[PDB]
Order: structure tokens, then C-alpha cells, then sequence
């Protein structure tokens, strides 16, 4: 059933600038807040990513697919590991300026156990 | 206290139904395990390809933004107030369960915004969004399978638990109750015929004597 | 010998295995669905209905022999490929395919 | 000779019911669980049998018989509805095919219009052989039209919504009695085929 | 006539079929869980507990008329829709539900 | 007259147990699985009943006792403990909530404290209805405080660890002699209400 068409993006200013340039999300006027989180290396707090991820994952039921980087999700892996619901779905991708690793996937760890 | 008569006929249909449901749950658990394995490989392959494809577009957008000479992400983030590429929720029955699917829809409401007006410098900002707009579709279509893979991985534990519990708890109560009910009904049925035959033999032996 | 062929047991073994696989695929097809069934389960499910309505089905005054039942089993087993039958020899399988 | 039987020996498989069922030639099912849902008499298609159907099919088929073709598909639809109902509650439903759902929906309407009856009325307890054969032929033609339309590409809700008033008129045509026309056949059954053909053609596309 | 309504057995047959559907839905939902139960099975399961804890619960010296028992059975029977019941006529069911 | 019955071959369908249980008005239960835990005879509501329990609870509950409310709620929780254990064994503990786990722990604590008659230090002494009324009121207050505390936000391990010495002190209450400060109310059971209120107040915030 169609109950969401919003796409969330959790990445740096370059990936969020390119994804916002091509178009994956926007700012909805019904909530009065943006649908993306701009992250900075050594500039933003670690609690803001967990608050934006918890507010986008638990305080909103209109997001279809929410992307999150493994580097920004590494500091919030405790709060991101507690979420297992597919509404909205969480897809772990490699962050820019870092190497890809399959061990940083939260869905791959629970999906690997009891396959 | 328990019912002795008419219990094996009632327990036989539950034993046959559990015997068919155990094989059906085993086959559905095997197909869900194979689909969970194929989705487990395709999620890693699409995650790696979406990771490299996102890293190439992020490197090209960072090279275009660094080659421009200004913060295009600040005006691009404030100038964005609507999305162009969206998704539609739909239920897809695959392997006997409801999976989450995403269908990409292109609407002509969110076009390129007038935020590049530096003359020749707007061409790299236009080409970067022109490359990222085609680059985002492979990341969305590759990332759409995670909702179905999480649902299959969530259903595989319940199918694996029900396939073991339904096969474990089904047979022994109806088998022991049916065997005890038939074992008591056999001697309980034979005892009246033995007492009637002994009464008829005692009546014939008493009638034969004087 | 002289009234029945030697491939009656080999064709009856593959026909019984295809009938059991069609009987399992018929009940598993409803639980699995039309878009989640196996490739051999569809041909075995069609071979169960075709073999059930072609080999089991017969009139009250319709006489049959071992050659007619062996030709009907080879005609009903002709829908399956050569790589799905291993309970018969290659000469009798390729000769009466 | 119509004689009722009931087990009193302490089991359903006693020698009195086995000898009375083996010596008999006609089978008429009756379940206490199916009778509680307002479907008395609930006959069983697996335990029902008739030996005089071949001899009666010559004279009855000689006059106007179509009972055999809709009767075999009705018994196969009842057995498929019982197997799907037992496999659905046994295994657990998380999805349903349109072919089994159409056979279960036709078996529910056939069990409601055919199994549902009473012994104190004449409107819903009296039906002629030509009207029952036309209703069973209309239900078998609707089941074959739904199965043929489902194979060409269509949904179950689009097939039921494509049928619409045809199943409501065929299901609602069991409470009337013969008071029109100059015979047992009525004009309401003949007009349902033309609307059923257009509803089957519109339900497919 | 004059001491009871004509629709007494019609609500009793639908109440017995709803109780048997609630017992079969509870027995089928007891083994596997909340997967084999339908929308009518949950309404029959809640109607079996509400009817078993509402109509069966009464005093030892209390008395009531047939109209109060038919009104309580008609009020307790309003837990399922009219599109999933077939043990009653639509004329008597449309007038009193 | 209190006479116990036993089977003739291991089954309870004999005429001695059926005639003695049918002719009698009060029944005493017995669990084979509960007897392995040293809780024989253990039965709350599933294998025993009493017709004179209403007049006995009304006559003895007039001045001194309040046994009817805690006996009704304890009989309802003991009746729901079998369905909670069967649903937890069949489906699992993921579908169950914290109220079924708190009622399952309260049924195991009340069944172990009431059905258990063999001690570990000495034989059990006499206990009146006033002594068991404080344990049933402490178990009903602990189950009501545990069930009401989980509604406002509270962990099950924090409340089960917040109980602590109440379960160990409630188990050793039957080994001590009666009349340790009062005949209807005891001083040991009074601290469990204040400790359950302090643990319920600390578990909420």
C-alpha cells in the first residue's frame, strides 16, 4: 500500500548536494522541516545524527527509503542498530572519502544470522 | 477424565493436517530460505554497485563544486522545496508472503532551479545535476530491494520457528491419545463379548445338567 | 516377454515420480503462488493433470493394452525435457521420445 | 426406499452404518458441523456416490439433461474448495491465487444457494429440475468464464467487480418460485447468459 | 405467536455458526498464530468471548422474557457485518440487526 | 469425608474416579508436571472446583477475611497462565506482552509458594486463611503494581530485579510458625506492600 513517497538522505554536503541537485528529497510544508541531514566531518555533533535519524525513522511515517552513510552511521550505530522496521527502509551505503566495508551494514548482520 | 469413544476419528484429521502442514511449512521455509539467500547476495552486489556509483557521482559533484569556486550546496539546499523523483508503495506476493516494493515515478513538477547565474560557471553546475539526476535512479532502484529483503529475513525466522514447533508438538499427543483410546476400546469392546460368551456357556452348561 | 515391453517399469518409475512431484507441486503451488513456483513444478503440475486426465481417465468400454499404455506414458512424458528423466535408458528414451 | 441411519455402537465406523452404507446404492451426506451454519443438509462430495446416474442420464439427458458436466465440475470445485479451505487453515494464509479464490467463491455460492435450504418454506426450499439445472449451468458457466478470463490476465477483485450483479442475481434467484411462463423454465435464467457474456468479456479486459 | 418473534432461530443459527467459526478460528490460531485467521475469524473469535461472557453470564434466580433475550442476542450479534452472514433472510435481517 | 482416588491402569477414565468425582461436590486437582517440581499437589482452577467456596468465602470473608477478590483475580490469572504458557510455548515470547510475562511470573510464584509443601530446612507448619490472605494480597498487589507500572514505561528486568527479597521472604513464610505478632495480619507481609510501592514508584520515574 502506498503510504509514503518521501526519500531521506543522510550523507555529507557533497553527496547531499548532488542528491539534492538531482532530486531525491525536498522540504515538505506540512511538517515545516527539511527531509535531509547535512553532515560535516568534525563540525557537527554526534547526537544530531541520532536525533535526526530517530526523528526521521520514528517521528515520521511518510519516508519510503532513507539512505545513511556507514561513516556517519558508525557513530550512531547503537541507535541505528535498534531499528529493524522496513517503514522506512534503511540501506547502508559507503560514505564519500572512505572505503566500503560489508561489516558496517546493520541489515546484513541480522540478515546473515539465521539465513 | 477424557473422551474414549469417537476420539481417533477426530484426532486423525488433525494428525493428517499437521502432517501436511509440516511439509508445506518446510517447503515454504526452503523457498523463503533460497529467496533470502538470493536477496542476501543481490543486496550486497547492489550495495557495492550503488556504493561505487554513488561515490563516482559524489566525486564528480565535489569536483564540479570545487571547480566552480563557490558554495553551490548552500543555495541549492535552500532553493530545494520539492522533489522530482519519488516512489510508490506496493505489495508484491513472492514466495507466499507480502514484500515491500518501490516503483519510481517521474513527475515534471521539479525542474532545474535558477540558482546558477554566473555566466559560464553555471554549465558545470548544470552538468553535475544532469549527471546526478541520472545517477540517482540506479541508487534508488538498487536500494529498493532492502525492504523486501528485510521482510523475507523477518518472515524466515517465523517460518523456521513454526516449521519446527508444528512438527514437534503435533504428532505425539494425538498418537498417544489415539493409541490409548483404541487400546482401551479394544479390551472394553472384547470384555462384553467375553462376558456374554461366558454367560451363554454357563447357561448352556447349567441347562444341560440336571 | 512378448506381450509387454521392458521399459514399462522405467517409464512407470518416471511417471510415478512425475505424478508425485506434480501432486506435491499442486499443493505447494497454492501456498507458494503463481509467481513463486518452480520451473519444474509447473511442468510437473501440468503433467499431473494431463496424465491424470489422459492416462487415468478412460471409458467404460475402452480397451487398452501394454503398448497403448506405454505409448500414452511416452506421449505424456514427452512434455518433460531429456535432462529431467534419468530412470530410463538413453536408447529407449531417445528412440521413443 | 429412503431410510435414515445413525450410529449407536459408539463410533462412526460401526458395522451397522458400514453394512447400511455398503448395502445402499445412493449417497446423501449430512454433517452436524456443516448443519450448524444454516446449510442443512450439508452433503459431502467425497462420500457421495450414485450408481443410477448412467441409466438416468439416458432418459434425463434425452429430455433436457446438462447435470453431469456442471455436476462433475461442481464436485471438483467442492473438493478443491475443501482442500483449499483445509490447506489455508492448516498451513496459514499469507497470499491467495485467483484460480483457487474463484473456485472457493463459486463453492461458497454453490454451497449457499444449494446447501442452504429449509423444511418449512416453499420459496427457498422448492426448485424445479430445469431451474436447478439452469442455475447450476449458469454457475458452472460463470466459473468457467471466470477461470478462462483469469487465465488471460486479470485480478480476482476485478473479476468479481466485473461480474457484479450476475452473482447477486444468480445467488438471489433461489428465493423465488415458478409463477411465470407456460413451463418450469423461466425467462430470468435465459437473460442472465447475455449479461454474463458481456460481464465476462468486460471482466477480462 | 404472541410470546416470541419469528426471527429467533435465524439469529440462533448465525450465533451457532459464529461460535463454531470462533472456536475453529481459535483452534487454528492457537497452533500457528495470527496468520491463518481472517477478518471474519477475528470477529467470530471476539464474538465467541463476548457472547460467552455476556449471554452465558447470568444469575441463579434471575428471570427474563423472550423479548429481552432476543434483544440481547440481537445487540450481541451486531459484531459482524451484513455482507458475511448467510444464515438469515435479508428481509428479517434488514429490519432487525 | 475426604477420600482420594487413583486409576486402575494409569487413566482417569475408570468408573471409580468418574463415579467418585461425579458423585462428589468438591474436587481436588493434581498436576503430574507440577509434581516433578516438588509442588504436589498443585492445582488452582484447572483441575479443581468447589460449590461451597461462595458460601465459605462469604461466611469467612464477612469480618476478618477479604479472600474473594484476590481469589477471583488469582483464579483468573491462574486460568490465563495456562493460555499464556501455551501461547508462549507454541508461538513464542515475541508475540506476548509484558503483562503475560508478569502474570506468568506471578502464577509461578503463587503456584510455587502455595502448591509447594516440602521445605528445604524443615517441614511446613500450620497456616490459617489470614496468613494466606496476606500472601495472596501481596501477590495480587505485586501483580497489579507490576501490570500498572508497565503501562507508564518500565522494564521487566528492572521490576523483576526490583522485587528482590520479596520472593525469597514469601517462600520462607510457610516454614515459620504462626502467631508472630498477630493472628490475622503478620508483620512480615506488611513490608512487601511498602517495598512493592517503593519499587513501583521508583520503576515509574
Amino acid at each position: 500500500a502506498e503510504k509514503r513517497t518521501l526519500i531521506a538522505v543522510i550523507a555529507d554536503e557533497d553527496t547531499t548536494t548532488g542528491l539534492l541537485l538531482a532530486g531525491i528529497g525536498q522540504i515538505t510544508p506540512e511538517t515545516q522541516e527539511k527531509n535531509f541531514f547535512v553532515y560535516q566531518e568534525g563540525k557537527t555533533t554526534k547526537e544530531e545524527i541520532t536525533d535526526k535519524f530517530n526523528h526521521f525513522t520514528e517521528e515520521r511515517d511518510d519516508i519510503a527509503i532513507l539512505l545513511i552513510n556507514q561513516h556517519i552511521a558508525e557513530n550512531i550505530r547503537a541507535r541505528v542498530d535498534s531499528f529493524t522496521n522496513a517503514f522506512p527502509a534503511i540501506l547502508e551505503i559507503p560514505s564519500k572519502d572512505h572505503p566500503y566495508d560489508p561489516e558496517k551494514d546493520s541489515v546484513l548482520k541480522r540478515v546473515r544470522k539465521l539465513f | 477424565v477424557f473422551p474414549t469413544r469417537m476420539t481417533l476419528g477426530l484426532m486423525k484429521t488433525k494428525l493428517k493436517g499437521a502432517n501436511q502442514g509440516y511439509s508445506l511449512l518446510k517447503r515454504k521455509s526452503e523457498a523463503l530460505t533460497k529467496r533470502f539467500r538470493d536477496i542476501t547476495k543481490r543486496i550486497d552486489d547492489a550495495k557495492q554497485k550503488m556504493g561505487r556509483v554513488m561515490q563516482t557521482a559524489a566525486f564528480s559533484l565535489a569536483e564540479v563544486s570545487y571547480a566552480t569556486g563557490e558554495n553551490i550546496g548552500y543555495q541549492v539546499q535552500e532553493s530545494v522545496s520539492t522533489a522530482r523523483f519519488k516512489v510508490r508503495a506496493r505489495q508484491e506476493n513472492v514466495s507466499g508472503v507480502y514484500l515491500s516494493q518501490f516503483e519510481s515515478y517521474i513527475d515534471p513538477e521539479i525542474n532545474d532551479f535558477r540558482l546558477t547565474g554566473l555566466g559560464r560557471g553555471g554549465q558545470q553546475v548544470q552538468r553535475a545535476k544532469e549527471i546526478y539526476s541520472r545517477a540517482v535512479e540506479t541508487l534508488v532502484e538498487l536500494a529498493s530491494l532492502q525492504t523486501a529483503f528485510i521482510i523475507l529475513d523477518e518472515v524466515i525466522k517465523v517460518t523456521n520457528r513454526r516449521v519446527n514447533a508444528i512438527e514437534h508438538v503435533i504428532i505425539p499427543r494425538t498418537e498417544n491419545t489415539i493409541a490409548y483410546i483404541n487400546s482401551e476400546l479394544d479390551e472394553l469392546d472384547r470384555e462384553e463379548f467375553y462376558r456374554l460368551k461366558k454367560v451363554q456357556e454357563k447357561k448352556q452348561n447349567e441347562t444341560a445338567k440336571l | 516377454e512378448g506381450m509387454t515391453r521392458k521399459d514399462h517399469g522405467d517409464v512407470s518409475n518416471q511417471l510415478y515420480a512425475k505424478y508425485a512431484i506434480g501432486k506435491d507441486a499442486a499443493a505447494m503451488k497454492a501456498v507458494v503462488g503463481e509467481e513463486a513456483l518452480s520451473i519444474e513444478d509447473k511442468l510437473s503440475l501440468e503433467f499431473l493433470e494431463k496424465f491424470e486426465k489422459t492416462f487415468i481417465t478412460q471409458g467404460a468400454y475402452e480397451d487398452r493394452t501394454v503398448f497403448e499404455s506405454l505409448d500414452q506414458a511416452w506421449s505424456l512424458l514427452r512434455i518433460y525435457p531429456k535432462e529431467m528423466l534419468n530412470r530410463i535408458s538413453p536408447k529407449i528414451l531417445d528412440e521413443f521420445y | 426406499i429412503v431410510a435414515a441411519v445413525s450410529p449407536a455402537g459408539g463410533d462412526f465406523s460401526d458395522p451397522v452404518t458400514t453394512a447400511t452404507l455398503g448395502i445402499t446404492q445412493v449417497f446423501w451426506g449430512l454433517d452436524k458441523k456443516l448443519a450448524q451454519r444454516k446449510h442443512f443438509p450439508s452433503i459431502n462430495t467425497s462420500v457421495s456416490y450414485s450408481k443410477y446416474t448412467n441409466v438416468l442420464n439416458k432418459f434425463y439427458d434425452s429430455n433436457y439433461p446438462e447435470f453431469p458436466v456442471l455436476r462433475d465440475r461442481m464436485k471438483e470445485i467442492l473438493s478443491n474448495a475443501e482442500e483449499l479451505e483445509q490447506v489455508v487453515q492448516l498451513v496459514g494464509k499469507s497470499a491467495l491465487s485467483d484460480s483457487d479464490k474463484i473456485t472457493l467463491d463459486v463453492a461458497t455460492l454453490i454451497k449457499e444457494d444449494f446447501l442452504q435450504q429449509n423444511g418449512y418454506s416453499t420459496y427457498d426450499a422448492f426448485c424445479p429440475i430445469w431451474k436447478t439445472f439452469d442455475m447450476m449451468r449458469a454457475f458452472i458457466s460463470y466459473h468457467d468464464e471466470a477461470q478462462k478470463a483469469v487465465a488471460n490476465g486479470a485480478n480476482w477483485s476485478k473479476l468479481a467487480d466485473s461480474t457484479g450483479d450476475v452473482k447477486h442475481a444468480v445467488s438471489s434467484s433461489k428465493f423465488f418460485e415458478p409463477s411465470r411462463g407456460e413451463k418450469e423454465v423461466h425467462g430470468e435464467f435465459e437473460k442472465l447468459l447475455s449479461t454474463m457474456q458481456e460481464r465476462f468479456a468486460e471482466s477480462t479486459d
